[PDB]
């Protein structure tokens, strides 16, 4: 019943990765979220080996995917965009770099 | 107390490793690179009541014999190695072995584990890790700050474009490992297998070659467990158990019959 | 006044230290980090009316003889210490052992205790502790009111992270102890063990070294009991339990009729 | 009576327990700024019938004594303090701390209370209160009837714009108090908080420095709890519950056994 | 192996460690022969049907054999001298102990992960006991018929 | 032997003995369940209880 729980966790954090990933569709500069597992499994010295019903399903991490994304064009100057790889550095304060 | 007491003992418990198996692999079912597990159901061991094929009498015999089963076990959990679906992804930092072979990295504690999943990265060194635990991925392979864009070839060889130069820079090359009996490898979780006795001994070479899988690039392997199966597996796992379950129930009836009445 | 009046006598006790540890068991079923226990039966010694293999004839021995047992006992409570599933949790403050291995924690009277339960938190001062009674965890990982997030490694260390500063600053290095045997430890309660004669040397060493177990941050160890074996032996139990009480309710009728007739 | 039935005892107060919890995060499902919490389970002492590791003979040991538990018990309630999502609302006198901090309130005995929660409103003499019980926020903001619009910066200025007037009129600052255990506060209800002795001093500063969190205007802080989570906690306690009861009932029908017995 | 020096057999299989790693008995702790020490460096164990035990070993494929069961077998089971603590004592009647490989010259196997349950038969015996019980109280009635005879002729003759 | 908090392993604080007689019926029982060695009882025979 754990390792249900496991999953049941795991699908609803990918469904939530892909909820938060169409919110942001109108946003400028984000970039998608991909959810990633792996598989979970505990032996003890004490545990018969050859039969290992899996620990489940364990989420590794919520990744980042920076693949470039389309630019629209708003014919004003001040809006600018980088072509390829590079961001922009903005600081909190202005005095302090 | 009763013999049907611990036959249906042993029945109720291989179902439970049977169902626990099934919901493993629902689980996983998003796990990029993961192999579905079997469970292999056999007997347990035959009281000897009468030997069958014994000696009756002489010019005959016992052609069957008196012999009751101790009930059932599951002996193994075997995983299936089977190539999963092929997904296309934007990512050129994926790979997916199109064949037989694992990926290799550098467990913390030394040793070399091997993995099916693709989804790797970089590290603040550049060299390539993987995406989860982050562990560097054997031979290393380190991206160059001045790389403009990252190529695997179908050989494993890791390319990279530098601005203002032509050619493929090459920065390293990447080696998969084949087992004989891949299911014989020790899963330690994190989509990692450790090779035991039963896997046999590791045979390294280039991907593509040698009988090796093929490195595709911006590509990954997803789970091969099939959701149908699983699911009607789960209905009859259910229904040996709940039949199990009516002889435990039957047999505490009879002693409670023979309590009140003896 | 009988022998199967003391025979079974020592039966229903036997049987009810069982049912006791399977109470127990049951009740600890959410609890975390917690090993069930199998009550061990033995029978008790027999009184030797004639002795087996002594000698009739000169030629002839006893081929069995009369020994008359005196009934059975629960001996000791084996703990069973393998490891639970593992339950996925959103707090940072929680870890898993994956392997052998005991957190250790420093009790009142200023020994070492020994636990598998991984809920911790902080006190006010900032220290790591136990959820419970708020023990200190040895050794001690003071958490800087600077941080903003905590991350603790595969191989115990203790980071967290400082705003206005890269390169997350370490606080400490959790360490486990593994013992050889396990089952030797005494149980004080509290998800809590202390060393024994038969429990071995506490060996403490890096987690994930040496046979120790990894640290898993974010996930908790549930118990181990099998929900279905302790009901299935709830029911051997009770009949048992009722059988041998069939014996002294019969031997006090056969008292019953003897003052009556003789 | 039985050991049995008081073990079981402990079993079901402490699935009592589980389930009051559960039912209060559900019940809280839509509260702004909820904290949900989990109940903590410890197994209670051990009866120390054979001695672990005591000296059975020279040169030997018992490897595991006959030590019988008490039960379980739910030993505490942690809340657990991790971040929920943000509600973007039109209302201007609605914050929220993005990261670690607690709003202060003037409780009416004259202590201050700590609320996660954003949603304020306005006295009649204009002061910022909560909206709810009408506490005044700590330090007290007043908006002048001479304001159009006001707008709460991240640093927490609490600046209104005067009619007439092309320059925004600063009329307060708010400063919120983090605690290194938040977890560690008692709460008392309406969404507040009161410090403890394991809470830890509190210590205030400016919304956006030193490890504190940034306010944010138009916009609310939802609970962070997991109606997913909290119903299948609730589907296993429920059979935990049921499980204790079984073991209360066969002991029941023991002792009604051996009373028309012996 | 008995505190006393002698060797004593058993049919439970309800075995676990002692601190220095020995393989013994779960309940007074007598270790068991030949002995089997599992290394502190072992992450699993495996007992074969021909009773080798070996250790898996982290970084070391093929996992290390550690020691070798011996079980003993009897030609007369029922002549053995049952001392308690599920033990048994060779007799005359017994026989001469044969050791060997567990699984060779007619011997069992040996299953890991299981134990064996005890072979009585709970129906029997209350069906054995409602026999005894008659056949007892039937008895008391000839001593209790002579008793009355006795007493006749005491008080006639 | 005794389990001492604090210390790991339990102290051994002395070590039982018990005799054995030839003719446990030639004692002499004095009440109390207690016996009187005698001529007949034999040479009181103490050592390790559990050998010989």
């Amino acid at each position: 019943s754990y390792v249900s729980l496991s999953g049941l966790s795991a699908a609803q954090l990918d469904l939530n990765t892909t909820s938060n990933n169409i919110a942001n569709a109108n946003t400028y500069g984000f970039k998608e979220s991909r959810a990633e597992f792996a598989d979970v499994y505990s032996n003890s010295l004490f545990t018969n080996a050859k039969t290992t019903p899996g620990g489940g399903a364990q989420a590794s991490q919520v990744a980042q995917q920076f693949h470039e994304g389309s630019s629209i064009y708003t014919n004003n100057p001040m809006d600018l965009r980088v072509s390829g790889t590079g961001f922009f550095a903005v600081a909190k304060e202005r005095l302090t770099p | 107390m009763h013999p049907a007491l611990w036959v249906s003992k042993t029945g109720l418990d291989a179902q439970q490793t049977n169902i626990a198996t099934i919901s493993n692999n629902l689980a996983n079912a998003s796990t990029v690179g993961y192999k579905k597990s079997r469970a292999v159901f056999e007997d347990l061991f035959y009281q000897n009541i009468n030997q069958p094929g014994g000696q009756s009498s002489q010019n005959t015999e016992l052609p069957s014999g008196l012999m009751l089963g101790a009930g059932s076990k599951v002996v193994a959990t075997q995983k299936v190695h089977t190539h999963g679906n092929a997904q296309t992804t934007t990512n050129a930092l994926d790979m997916m072995v199109e064949g037989d072979g694992f990926f290799q990295v550098t467990l913390p504690d030394g040793n070399i584990g091997y993995t099916r999943n693709g989804q790797f990265t970089l590290n603040g060194e550049g060299t390539l890790v993987t995406s989860g635990s982050g562990y560097p991925v054997e031979p290393e392979i380190v991206i160059p700050e001045d790389a403009i864009s990252i190529t695997v070839g179908t050989d494993g060889e890791v390319s990279v474009r530098v601005r203002g130069q032509q050619d493929n820079q090459v920065v390293g090359q990447l080696t998969i490992t084949d087992f004989v009996n891949p299911g014989g490898l020790e899963p330690i979780g994190q989509n990692l297998y450790l090779p035991t006795g039963a896997s046999g001994d590791p045979q390294e070479g280039v991907p593509g070659l040698d009988g090796l899988g093929e490195i595709r690039q911006s590509m990954l392997e997803a789970s091969n467990v099939n959701v149908t199966e699983e699911l009607v597996n789960m209905i009859e796992a259910q229904r040996v158990y709940e039949m199990n379950s009516k002889v435990i129930s039957s047999v505490d009836k009879m002693m409670s019959f023979v309590n009140q009445q003896l």
